């Protein structure tokens, strides 16, 4: 399974990476009552909301993250720097998946992008976390919000994968 | 439709009128009252409407409905003995779910437990497994720790590096807090009732209680002088939108239709 | 004031000036454990790396 | 070694919490573990949360009227 292990990674990484930027990109992750300029339907995501009825629909503007310490929450949703700190491992884990086949002499370069991986996810849940206490403090999310969740278990399982190869690589090394 | 007159009525009043005819020995017609209303004095114009009106300004000679014996009707009109005794009452509408047992927690805190069960998983492979000092930490074998260890079940295999061990720590210590917490959380759903308790206070609460219009029992809130009707009344006649009903059929259908929020 | 009050000028008025001027536990309460826990990968990844690198060399 | 007997064993330990010297293997029958295991958490939370519902909280007149076993009188000549 070498070839197809190569062959699962490269693209459950390019997946990861673009679930991910799409998930940031839009503004589908929250459907709740809200005004975009009298309230009316809303899809709201990372940064802009915008009413998808009535007579502003297609009307996007900035989110108001900033209408005590524990601030932070805010302050932390308002940069959200964990999505896009998610993003740039997600990128950064591709490159060494994608050098991995050119530098071979160093068992190591797989192994960052498996660690990558894993710590990827592990901001992806903690944005998660994040968004939700944030916002918290009737809705439903769209499919922007579920293209974090499916990017975080893709992320992992590659991390899972990359590891895998290396422990394989270092045991026929060994032999 | 087949048949016309005091003929095409039915109900107690009904015969209670043709019995009283047959005794008294007088023929009638039965009007129906024209406002709908049983009759009051309209405090500003000191007109009285409905059956009370008909009887007072002549239009009409008897009055067979269920009327209330009040002093202000035995003022300008005249009753017999009752024939049927009655009191005002609270009528109030009489009025779990497959997967019910996720009630206690949200549905945002099991989605994060199936992902903190996946993360931690793989955290405690890949800590367990780069290591070249140690290499039974598998994928599959630390899903099945993390999995034994959520519901209190053990497990045949236990960390035994310092980065297993701390990662096996901060669960253990996690799968308490969620644990206690959905048991504490369902006990105070199953801990949390009729009674003049909302009228007691009375409705106290969005229980929003009324009256007929032009009827007997409003006029007995309105000049009650007993506290709790005095509040109650204070109560309905501010109440917006109106508690009031136009008709008895209204305000069955009130309470029918307001799934136990009027009384 | 009789024939403000008896014309409706001072309901009015008063209606201009007043009236239209006009258990399910959440994340939110245990998102500490959740916050503890992903402190215990990050620390305990740290501690694999730590010690890999002093065990090698 | 997962008999008849070291199943009904396991099961009955599994069920009340107090763990097993033998633990499930196979995906197969680690499946069944997991799905028990999930099932007794929920049965046993059940079961003290609606104790302590319990502990922590005829009851009309219509009850006596609608019943014979409880004999009812009246004051003579009243």
């Amino acid at each position: 399974d070498r070839g197809i292990q190569m062959l699962i990674t490269t693209v459950g990484a390019f997946a990861a990476f673009s679930l991910m930027t799409i998930a940031v990109g839009t503004d589908y992750w929250l459907y709740s009552r809200g005004v975009c300029r009298e309230e009316v339907m809303t899809h709201s995501g990372l940064w802009r909301t915008c009413c998808l009825e009535g007579a502003f629909r297609g009307v996007c503007k900035k989110i108001d993250h900033f209408p005590d310490t524990a601030y932070l929450l805010r302050a932390v949703r308002a940069s959200s720097v964990f999505p896009i700190l998610s993003v740039t491992l997600l990128f950064f884990g591709g490159l060494c998946v994608a050098a991995s086949e050119f530098h071979r002499s160093r068992h190591s370069v797989i192994l960052s992008a498996g660690i990558f991986f894993v710590s990827a996810g592990l901001s992806n849940i903690i944005g998660i976390i994040v968004y939700i206490s944030a916002n918290a403090g009737s809705y439903s999310y769209g499919w922007s919000f579920y293209f974090g969740a499916f990017s975080f278990i893709i992320a992992e399982i590659v991390g899972v994968v990359a590891v895998h190869i290396y422990i394989e690589k270092h045991q026929q090394l060994r032999a | 439709n087949q048949f016309e007159g005091n003929d095409r009525y039915e109900g107690y009043c009904v015969e209670l009128a043709a019995e009283i005819a047959k005794h008294v020995g007088y023929s009638y017609r039965l009007e129906i009252v024209s406002d709908g209303k049983y009759g009051a004095r309209d405090p500003d114009t000191k007109a009285w409407n409905g059956m009370v009106g008909e009887l007072v300004y002549g239009r009409a000679d008897v009055a067979v409905a269920p009327l209330t014996i009040t002093l202000v009707r035995e003022e300008v009109i005249d009753f017999s003995k009752p024939f049927m005794s009655l009191g005002i009452s609270i009528m109030i509408k009489k009025p779990p779910g497959v997967f019910s047992f996720l009630d206690p927690l949200a549905y945002e805190i099991w989605m994060c437990i199936v992902f903190a069960y996946i993360g931690v998983s793989v955290v405690l492979f890949l800590v367990s497994r780069f290591s070249p000092y140690e290499w039974e930490f598998g994928i599959f074998n630390s899903l099945w720790f993390s999995l034994g260890a959520f519901m209190q079940q053990g497990c045949d295999i236990s960390p035994r590096s310092l980065s297993g061990r701390i990662v096996g720590g901060v669960w253990w210590f996690f799968t308490l807090i969620i644990i206690s917490s959905y048991t504490a959380n369902l006990a105070a759903f199953l801990t949390v009732s009729p009674i003049e308790s909302a009228e007691d206070l009375a409705k106290q609460t969005e229980i929003a209680y009324g009256t007929l219009e032009a009827g007997s029992t409003k006029e007995f809130f309105r000049r009650s002088k007993i506290a709790v009707f005095e509040k109650m009344w204070t109560y309905m006649k501010s109440a917006e939108p109106s508690v009031f009903v136009r008709t008895t059929e209204e305000g069955m259908i009130r309470v029918r239709k307001s799934k136990g929020k009027y009384a | 004031v009789l024939k403000l009050s008896e014309q409706g000028v001072l309901d009015k008025l008063k209606s201009k000036w007043w009236y239209d001027k006009g258990s399910a536990l959440s994340l939110s309460n245990v998102a500490g454990v959740f916050y503890i826990l992903i402190g215990g990968l990050g620390l305990a990844m740290l501690v694999a790396l730590i010690e890999f690198c002093y065990k090698s060399r």
